């Protein structure tokens, strides 16, 4: 039983209306839920949903702002009417076979609401070469890449090395730092280590690249702003081997 | 609903044993795991009733009273670092019954290297000019600590896996562009080990 | 309360 | 199958004609209570019975899995419909017959499938809708049905009654005589 | 005649001994025809027909399934049962007699429950065995019963008939003669 969510990460203005679909992939959703998660808190039930009608929301949150559409045995979606800074959470949606024992959880969508998108900037990712002293004493070659100045946090780093996605000797951080944790706008930094043989660092054929995919607004979101527009892009920084 | 550990810290194939305690639990309930990562949907692990459960991820252990349960994890690897939940109820009106499923605190655990031979040293990386100090191949009993400073970054420490020779170690980034910074003085105020190389 | 018991949906 | 005592928690119905859906509990063969899937509320046909509760909720998901695996089943079958059997029609009284107490006629129909019928009371070429109740339909072991209608009445020399039971596996409506001799 | 394409599932229950044997058996039916069934005492989905293999094998398929149909037997059968005990296993109702002649003798036995039941034809403190015709325990659906027990004679002056009727309601049987 596999369950997916899109659009997996979305940043918004205030009064967007943002459409979070749930699907089922290998089975037949007989009982469809939602869930809400804050920065640092347990999971949240919203709804429950079942083809065709109707939503039986839980309380204290207002059927006004949240819609639910269970129309298909895989489909259902959640729109977020007016949006407001206070909706920016996680979404998770469930499917059983069904009810909320038999229940298995979606990706989740990541949702950031703001007042004007002026705050957000794409990351600055740069890939630093291991010294000769480590190579020398412990016989391995760490290369270390960082990101920085990124307004959000929805980004994804990944090593590759000759042209394909490496995923031995990898190590991210699970939480990137803020610069200026004093203001409430602070950009965020993350760093990444990729560790390989000696003899295969020394060697020059080889090829290094760390990557980074950032995932920004897009499509209909008005930048007036003299700086270059932040859209979902993909940052990366590359360095060759060296005996 | 459920009281369960806060936090568990444990090293690499160890059997880790976290404990659900539901004493005002009904005849008629299920006991639920789920295994979050972050920051993704959380995982179904196992389910019971009444006797003893096995997956090929964990095993539930379930006695005659029923006032607390035990989730077993065979061998921890260094992917099991995850939130585990524990949840009872028979799954709200859609099963249907007054107990529905409601998520707990849950237990974070955290699973951690062996480093049968420690090496702790700080090199310093120059990109392809600005510079970075790394803190690797240290003991997993040894703590980074955040810098005092606005300016100095320093990151948590975590763990690399090298399944071609089946070598793991522990690193540690920091970088600032105050005048003047050095990598001597960089992890100073973590406190590091007295056997530690400085180039 | 009388407790029942479901039927699973066909592939 | 041999035992002291057998129910079925529950008896779940769900055809395509119609579409029509059904949602009983039932011990020893006698209905318990039904869940109306319209009004979305659950109506128990014993009054010592009334004192526990059930949602409803369950039977409208239920019946909607049901809706889905029909579906599933016309599809894996080639289009294979139900066979339309002979139902068995008796009129017979609860209490003995007495001209003056009253008294409540019952007409059984038995081996229902597909479960589509038309019971309907005749007195004097009229029907009779005033006092009248249906049982719904009720499980068996050869997976048919059996459906039960009532009539409170009291006893006359010129009332007479009669039972007309309209079916799909009838060549004509089957009518069952009454009369307190 | 249009075309119905039905579909049913019977969750039961079986009991015996009280609560010392419990039988779960949830069935799956299309259309009159029992396609997959599942028995407490096998603990696995089994196909009756080819048409119900395909459910068989995926619901067999999936382990969280089983663990919970494997608990059905308390979390349904025997959970419910106790409410039984109290309720529809308490109700008792006493049944009325009425003997109605003449060649033919017919003893109406109406309104009871439960259905155990033991009718007697008696010719003048003799049990009759043969010439005794007895129609089928008769449902009448809310929840109480009826037997109507026939017998054929020949009428001599002086002659009783007693209808002797054994229910669990009834402390003693009860003595309804015909006298002749
Ligand atoms: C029952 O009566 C309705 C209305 O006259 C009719 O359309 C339907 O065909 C009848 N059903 C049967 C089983 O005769
Ligand atoms: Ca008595």
């Amino acid at each position: 039983m596999v369950v997916s969510q899109h659009p997996s990460w979305v940043i918004c203005k205030s009064g967007t209306s943002v459409k979070i679909e749930c699907r089922s992939l290998d089975f037949q959703a007989t009982t469809m839920f939602w869930y809400r998660q804050f920065p640092k808190q347990s999971l949240m039930l919203m709804a429950t949903s079942n083809e065709g009608s109707k939503a039986t929301y839980e309380q204290g949150v207002e059927k006004d702002k949240f819609l639910i559409n269970h129309a298909s045995l895989t489909l259902s979606t959640l729109t977020v009417t007016s949006a407001h800074p206070e909706d920016s959470s996680f979404y998770i949606c469930s499917a059983g076979v069904g009810g909320q024992e038999t229940q298995y959880f979606g990706p989740g969508t990541r949702l950031l609401v703001l007042e004007d998108l002026k705050n957000v900037f794409p990351p600055e990712v740069a890939v630093f070469e291991p010294s000769e002293a480590e190579i020398s004493h412990t016989q391995k070659a760490t290369l270390v890449c960082l990101a920085t100045g990124f307004y959000p946090d929805h980004v994804e780093l990944s090593w590759w090395v000759n042209g394909k996605e490496v995923h031995s000797g990898v190590c991210t951080d699970p939480q990137p730092l803020k610069e200026q944790p004093a203001l409430n706008d602070s950009r965020y930094a993350l760093s990444s280590r990729l560790r390989v043989s000696a003899t295969f660092w020394q060697n020059p054929r080889n090829h290094f690249r760390c990557q980074v995919q950032f995932y920004g607004l897009s499509e209909n979101d008005e930048w007036t702003q003299d700086r270059a527009k932040p859209v979902t892009q993909i940052v990366s920084a590359e360095a060759w081997g060296r005996a | 609903k459920t009281t369960q550990p806060i936090s568990m810290d444990s090293y690499e194939g160890q059997e880790v044993n976290i404990t659900c305690s539901h004493n005002n639990i009904a005849t008629n309930d299920y006991i639920t795991w789920y295994q979050q990562f972050p920051s993704q949907g959380p995982r179904f692990i196992i389910q019971g009733y009444k006797t003893k459960v096995t997956n090929e991820v964990a095993s539930l252990f379930i006695p005659a009273d029923r006032k607390s349960s035990t989730l077993s994890l065979p061998r921890v690897s260094l992917s099991d670092t995850a939130v585990y939940y524990c949840l009872v109820g028979d799954g709200g009106s859609f099963s249907g019954g007054y107990n529905k499923l409601i998520f707990g605190a849950g237990t974070r655990l955290a699973v951690h290297p062996y480093i049968q031979n420690p090496d702790p040293a700080v090199y310093q990386l120059r990109d392809s000019d600005k510079s970075v100090c790394l803190f690797t191949d240290f003991d997993s009993q040894t703590n980074v600590s955040q810098s005092k400073d606005s300016d100095v970054y320093i990151t948590d420490k975590c763990v690399l896996d090298m399944r071609s020779m089946d070598f793991k170690s522990n690193s540690a980034v920091a970088w600032s562009n105050k005048s003047d910074f050095a990598c001597a003085n960089a992890f100073n105020n973590s406190i590091i080990p007295e056997d530690t190389f400085f180039p | 309360q009388p407790f029942p018991q479901p039927e699973l949906p066909y592939p | 199958i041999v035992a002291d005592h057998v129910a079925s928690y529950g008896v779940n119905l769900y055809q395509s004609y119609g579409p029509s859906g059904q949602y009983t509990h039932e011990f020893d063969g006698d209905e318990q209570f039904y869940v109306d899937l319209g009004r979305k509320e659950t109506v128990w046909c014993l009054p010592v019975l009334r004192q526990f509760r059930f949602d409803p909720q369950f039977a409208l998901t239920n019946i909607a899995v049901l809706k889905h695996n029909l579906n599933s089943l016309i599809k894996r079958s080639n289009s294979t419909a139900a066979t339309n059997e002979v139902p068995e029609v008796t009129v017979f009284s609860k209490s003995p017959v007495t001209l003056g107490q009253p008294n409540i006629l019952i007409c059984l129909v038995d081996n229902i499938f597909p479960p589509v019928v038309n019971i309907t009371w005749l007195s004097n070429g009229h029907s009779v809708t005033e006092g009248v109740s249906e049982t719904s339909f009720l499980s068996k072991s050869d997976h048919s049905f059996f459906k039960i209608s009532y009539l409170t009445l009291l006893p006359s020399a010129e009332e007479s009654y009669d039972c007309k039971v309209e079916h799909w596996g009838l060549d004509k409506p089957l009518l069952k005589h009454w009369e307190p001799e | 005649s249009p075309e119905d394409f039905v579909y049913q599932f019977k969750g039961m229950c079986y009991f015996t001994n009280g609560t010392e044997r419990v039988r779960l058996v949830s069935r799956s039916i299309y259309n009159r025809e029992e396609i997959v069934r599942f028995d407490s005492d096998v603990g696995e989905f089994r196909a009756v027909t080819l048409l119900g293999l395909p459910a068989a094998e995926y619901w067999n398929s999936q382990k969280d399934i089983l663990e919970r149909k494997r608990a059905a037997v308390d979390r349904v059968c025997r959970h419910n049962y106790q409410l039984e005990l109290r309720t529809t296993l308490q109700r008792r109702v006493e049944p009325t007699v009425t003997i109605s002649p003449h060649n033919l003798l017919v003893c109406s036995v109406t309104d009871f429950y439960p259905a155990q039941i033991k009718v007697r034809w008696f010719r003048n403190d003799q049990e009759e065995t043969a010439g005794v015709v007895s129609t089928p325990l008769i449902r009448n659906g809310d929840w109480t019963f009826q037997i109507l027990v026939m017998l054929e004679m020949t009428p001599q002056r002086g002659d009783v008939y007693t209808c002797h009727v054994e229910h669990p309601s009834l402390q003693s049987p009860i003595t309804v003669e015909w006298r002749a």
